[PDB]
């Protein structure tokens, strides 16, 4: 069971429930600005310099 | 003409403190006179009136009411302080004006 | 008297798993409070991010 | 500074409440909770709303009245050669 | 001696008896927070403000471009600028509400508590006032050059006073540095006096919603009001940061994106929203001293409030008819505000000049009177 | 106490006063407590212990005369077990602050006399004792929460307690003080709950056993006594403990096993509360409950 496994090996312990949120935001932080930032460029397809980019970025002399 | 009788009745509902089982007087602003009048109150008129404030909070913490039936009805609510505060207020216009002899 | 009193029927607000009065409130302890402290953790995480 | 005691003073209220670890945190949601947020919108609604409503109008009405001294009167210039 | 320190200490003696162990009312509403969030925002705008300064640079020839600079080349700064401004806004939303709570639920019988509150009203206006002419946009020039002249309607006194606002003969430099070192300045004295406003109040415990004694149920600050205040905290910095984000100059009047000109007053010209109000009680009365003696009691009025309270009861909880009343004027300043955005015209004046007598007369007249009357209904 | 069970067991029977309603004892009828006797009262479930000068075989033949029990079934032969009781963390305020002092008791739920852990438990109770204005100790007595207790006139008195039953328990404490300390008290207490499950040391178990030892030895102090432990120890952990057999079981524990036991019982419990009398300053579960944790 997760929550009793969770309950009692990480929130309990007042100083692991620490771990586990920092261990945890980074964590979230890395998957949250990767899928944002995706969300946010698939809904601006071909706009950005990112996708501009190639056509001066090395093509030409 | 039952008028004012019918009015009175009415702004009464209207308040609707009564729907929070409050009598009229419990709803009083403490005021340094009513202070003096709750002061005077019998014990059992007393803890009783507090019961039904302690109540009342517990329903607006809540953001409810009692059931219709448990609402206070008009004509019996009990003016149980209205007669000790007006004393007061008397005792007091009289320690007032005595002072300006 | 003391002995004419007794806690109201609460089953009303009851969590789920502590409902019966016949099973040890103990064993589905660590969960409800797993929970609870669940959102808290999380909440944090949020925060700090 | 610390007013935990000297408060009041009370006597004969049994109040019993329980662990929020041992109770629901948005319980009856339906069968409760809504049916009082209607309960409560009700009774205030025909006090707050009905000013509102009338200045909306007044706005409206200013407003077109306002538009409508924009546009021009045809009857001005029936006379003009 | 005592056991746990955080009763003991000098220090946290005081974190606790304000944050932890306070004594609050088990009903208070969500009209309670706006005190706190009000803090907020205070946090806010000192905090933002001062990583402005550090970039603004006072001096009409630079003022403007600076702030530009500020924006485009600072790190982040368009958000700290976008924040600092809006904030002003959601500081005076929050403001307002925290008024309509207090004017709604009698709290304005902690007189003191309350009087001090007024106090912090005007300055955050005087604040938010030169706050807007640093940029020295048409608005901030124009804006000035109004504002400040409302003192010379003073006899004698007056366009002395005004001298000194502005350190010149005119709007010119000397008046935008003092108003920078001002501006700098007051945020602070708010905060100061927010200190003693808490004091004052914290002498009677926090109102509620029912206006009657609350001793009969109250509970530790902590968690309760707490966890309370961080909810509210988020919820109120929703709206401010998607505003803030999406449309920072929503709230915000463009032409002020025009370089002031000591010559140009731009045809349409109208005051921050917030001020608007104000702006048409003194631009319904068609008098110089009019105006601005309608304008000084259009806010300190609020003064008198605490005296012109007759009701037996607190709270408009049960007064249905003082009720419809509050509302009614709730709505009464709502219009007065459309006015302020609308030209000088018909219908919109003679709209404006009742909508001000209508405000004046429901806070000097029916409140007092309704008041009464209802006694009357209930017998007493 | 009876409120504290009344709570602490809510719904289930243990919630019950011994002494029952009033409305029962207004009405209960010659027939009821007839058959409360044969539907309890029973042999199987009856134990008959004696001590002193007697003579094992001589009392077990006085039985078989005339306690001639004789069983048909196995029905007469099968001890009913019983429907388990709920235990739920919260608490109940009987307020009156017209009384002298205000009584507070709080808990969290007991193993019950089965488990090897009760002697723990007992252990622990033993390191915050109890005290009470008269015992001339003071200032000086070894008790942690006695200590503060005296040094900042906190309590009238407290006690430890751990109250067993068959299947379940309900391990506490209570105090009774002036209506304004209250707080500070349970805050001492409370403390010393924590410490328990987070830093006792050796020298602290050591004592409490030598405590928990002699009050083992004062409990078989005449024959009455004796013969209460045997009744009870029979009824209800199955056979007779000897006081050799608890010794061992005694000095066996250490401190690494109270931290974790009273940890395993204690910390980040819900726990039962119980108030009677004056008890404005000592309020919110909420923060009764942060107090089962960190210590
Ligand atoms: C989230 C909002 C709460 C929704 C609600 O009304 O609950 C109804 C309901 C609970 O019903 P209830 O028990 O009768 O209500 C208890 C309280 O009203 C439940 O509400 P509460 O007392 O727990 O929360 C109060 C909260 C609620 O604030 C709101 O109403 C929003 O107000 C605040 O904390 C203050 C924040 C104010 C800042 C707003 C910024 C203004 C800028 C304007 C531009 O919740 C649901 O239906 C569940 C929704 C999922
Ligand atoms: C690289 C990745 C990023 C790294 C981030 C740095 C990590 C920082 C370390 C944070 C340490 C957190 C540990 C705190 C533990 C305290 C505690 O007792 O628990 C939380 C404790 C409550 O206890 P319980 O939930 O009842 O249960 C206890 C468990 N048995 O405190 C709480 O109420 C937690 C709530 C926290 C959220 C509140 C903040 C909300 C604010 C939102 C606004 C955010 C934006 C602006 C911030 C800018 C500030 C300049
Ligand atoms: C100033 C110029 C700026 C323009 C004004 C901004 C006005 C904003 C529009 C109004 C938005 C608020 C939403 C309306 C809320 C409706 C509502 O909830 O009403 C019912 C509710 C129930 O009350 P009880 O009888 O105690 O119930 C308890 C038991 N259940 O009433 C309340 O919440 C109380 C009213 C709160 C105050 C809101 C006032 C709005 C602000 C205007 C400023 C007024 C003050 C004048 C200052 C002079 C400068
Ligand atoms: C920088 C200024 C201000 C801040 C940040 C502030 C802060 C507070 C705080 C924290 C509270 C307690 C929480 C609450 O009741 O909302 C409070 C209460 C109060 N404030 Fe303010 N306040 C400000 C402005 C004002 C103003 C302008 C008024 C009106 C003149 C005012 C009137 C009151 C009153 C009457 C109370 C009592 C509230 C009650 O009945 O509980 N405040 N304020
Ligand atoms: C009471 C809180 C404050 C209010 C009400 C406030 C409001 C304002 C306003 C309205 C502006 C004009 C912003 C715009 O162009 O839209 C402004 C500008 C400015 N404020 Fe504040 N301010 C406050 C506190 C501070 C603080 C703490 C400082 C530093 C002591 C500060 C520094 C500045 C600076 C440098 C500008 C110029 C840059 C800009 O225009 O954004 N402010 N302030
Ligand atoms: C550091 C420790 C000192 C802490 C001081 C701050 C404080 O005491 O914060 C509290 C939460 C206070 N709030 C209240 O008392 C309060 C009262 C009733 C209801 C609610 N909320 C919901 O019902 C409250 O939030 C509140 O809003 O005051 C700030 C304004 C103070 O900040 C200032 O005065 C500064 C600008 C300076
Ligand atoms: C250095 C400090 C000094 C001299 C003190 C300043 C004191 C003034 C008050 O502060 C409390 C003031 C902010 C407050 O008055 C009560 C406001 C409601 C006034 C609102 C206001 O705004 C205007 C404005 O913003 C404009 O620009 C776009 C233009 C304006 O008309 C052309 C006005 C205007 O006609 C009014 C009445």
């Amino acid at each position: 069971a997760l929550l009793r496994q969770a309950y009692s090996a990480l929130f309990r312990r007042t100083s692991t429930f620490a771990l586990t949120v920092v261990l945890g935001a980074v964590l979230f932080e890395r998957a949250f600005d990767q899928g944002a930032d995706a969300i946010f460029e698939h809904l601006n397809e071909g706009k950005l310099w990112k996708h501009i980019k190639h056509k001066y970025e090395a093509s030409e002399e | 003409g039952r008028l004012m009788d019918r009015i009175r009745k009415w702004y009464y509902n209207a308040a609707g403190f009564n729907k929070y089982g409050l009598m009229r007087d419990d709803t009083l602003y403490e005021d340094d006179d009513v202070k003096e009048a709750l002061k005077r109150l019998p014990e059992d008129l007393y803890n009783e009136r507090m019961f039904r404030i302690k109540r009342a909070l517990d329903l607006s913490l809540k953001h409810r009411i009692l059931p219709k039936e448990q609402w206070v009805k008009y004509e019996e609510d009990k003016p149980y302080l209205e007669p000790y505060l007006k004393e007061v207020i008397r005792e007091r216009l009289e320690r007032e004006a005595w002072n300006k002899k | 008297v003391h002995n004419d009193v007794t806690v109201p029927d609460f089953s009303a607000y009851r969590r789920e798993d502590v409902m019966d009065a016949t099973t040890s409130s103990q064993t589905s302890s660590e969960d409800r409070k797993g929970f609870s402290y669940l959102v808290t953790a999380t909440a944090c995480v949020a925060t700090a991010y | 500074g610390i007013h935990f005691g000297n408060l009041a003073r009370v006597r004969h209220i049994i109040t019993y409440s329980l662990s929020p670890f041992e109770q629901r945190a948005i319980p009856n949601i339906f069968s409760d909770a809504l049916p009082n947020v209607w309960r409560r919108f009700s009774s205030q609604v025909f006090k707050v709303a009905p000013p509102f409503l009338g200045a909306y109008l007044l706005y409206s009405w200013g407003t077109q009245e306002f538009e409508r001294l924009k546009r021009k009167n045809p009857a001005d210039y029936e006379n003009d050669q | 001696m005592a056991p746990n320190i955080r009763k003991s200490h000098p220090l946290l003696k005081m974190i606790n008896n304000s944050l932890i162990d306070l004594p609050a009312p088990s009903n208070i509403s969500a009209w309670w927070n706006f005190g706190s969030l009000l803090a907020v925002c205070l946090m806010t705008q000192i905090l933002t403000g001062l990583l402005l300064a550090m970039h603004y640079t006072a001096d009409t020839s630079l003022a403007f471009s600076s702030v530009a600079h500020t924006c485009r080349n600072v790190q982040y700064g368009w958000l700290i600028r976008n924040l600092h401004a809006n904030g002003a806004s959601f500081f005076f939303i929050c403001i307002f509400l925290h008024i309509g709570r207090g004017l709604y639920y009698g709290s304005y019988l902690y007189k003191e508590t309350w009087n001090t509150g007024v106090i912090l009203l005007l300055t955050l206006m005087a604040t938010a006032f030169v706050g807007y002419v640093l940029p020295w946009g048409q608005m901030s020039f124009w804006g000035a050059t109004v504002i400040t002249n409302l003192f010379s309607a003073i006899p004698y006194i007056g366009h002395t006073l005004v001298e000194w606002a502005w350190g010149g003969f005119s709007v010119d430099n000397p008046t935008l540095t003092r108003f920078f070192a001002l501006h700098f300045l007051l945020p602070f004295a708010i905060a100061g006096i927010t200190i003693i406003h808490l004091t004052f109040l914290h002498e009677s415990g926090s109102n509620n919603p029912l206006g009657i004694s609350s001793d009969s149920d109250k509970i530790p600050f902590h968690p309760y009001y707490s966890f309370k205040d961080i909810l509210g905290l988020t919820l109120m910095l929703t709206p401010f940061l998607t505003l803030a984000l999406f449309s920072p100059n929503l709230l915000g009047d463009p032409e002020n994106f025009t370089p002031a000109n000591p010559l140009v007053t731009p045809p349409h010209i109208k005051p921050e929203w917030y001020f608007l109000f104000a702006y048409a009680i003194l631009r319904s009365i068609p008098n110089k001293l009019g105006g601005v003696l309608a304008l000084a009691a259009s806010v300190l009025i609020l003064f008198l409030i605490p005296f012109l309270h007759k009701s037996k009861q607190r709270t408009m909880t049960f007064r249905p008819l003082s009720q419809t009343l509050f509302w009614l004027l709730v709505a009464n300043l709502l219009i007065l505000t459309w006015i302020g955005s609308q030209p000088v015209e018909h219908p919109f004046i003679i709209i404006g000049q009742m909508a001000s007598l209508s405000y004046f007369t429901i806070l000097l007249i029916l409140f007092p009177t309704i008041g009464t009357l209802e006694n009357k209904m209930l017998n007493y | 106490f009876d409120y504290l069970h009344a709570t602490a067991f809510q719904g289930t029977a243990l919630a019950r006063t011994v002494e029952g309603t009033t409305e029962n004892i207004k009405h209960l009828t010659r027939a009821d407590l007839a058959s409360y006797i044969d539907t309890h009262f029973k042999a199987p479930r009856m134990v008959l212990a004696a001590a002193g000068g007697i003579s094992h075989k001589e009392l077990v033949d006085a039985a078989r005369q005339h306690f001639s029990g004789v069983s048909f079934t196995y029905k007469e032969d099968a001890v009913p077990i019983l429907p388990r009781c709920r235990f739920t963390g919260s608490e109940i305020r009987a307020r009156d602050d017209a009384l002298p002092v205000a009584h507070v008791a709080l808990a969290v739920e007991g193993p019950g006399w089965a488990d090897p852990d009760n002697v723990v438990l007992h252990v622990a109770n033993a390191i915050i004792g109890r005290y009470d204005r008269t015992f001339g100790g003071g200032k000086h007595l070894s008790s942690r929460l006695a200590a503060l207790a005296v040094e900042h006139k906190l309590c009238h008195s407290f006690q430890t307690f751990n109250t067993s039953y068959s299947d379940t328990g309900l391990f506490g404490f209570h105090f009774v003080a002036d209506p304004l300390s209250i707080d500070d008290m349970m805050f001492c207490a409370q403390g010393e709950w924590m410490r328990l499950c987070t830093s006792t040391t050796e020298s602290e178990v050591k004592r409490a056993k030598n405590h928990l030892r002699s009050a083992m030895v004062a409990q078989l102090d005449g024959t009455t006594p004796v013969c209460e432990t045997i009744g009870s120890h029979l009824l209800n952990y199955g056979r007779r403990i000897s006081l050799e057999e608890w010794d061992s079981r005694i000095s066996a524990v250490d401190a690494r096993m109270v931290r974790d036991v009273c940890s395993k019982y204690i910390y980040d419990k819900c726990p039962a509360l119980a108030a009677v009398g004056p008890i404005e300053q000592l309020l919110d579960y909420n923060r009764i409950r942060s107090g089962m944790y960190w210590i």
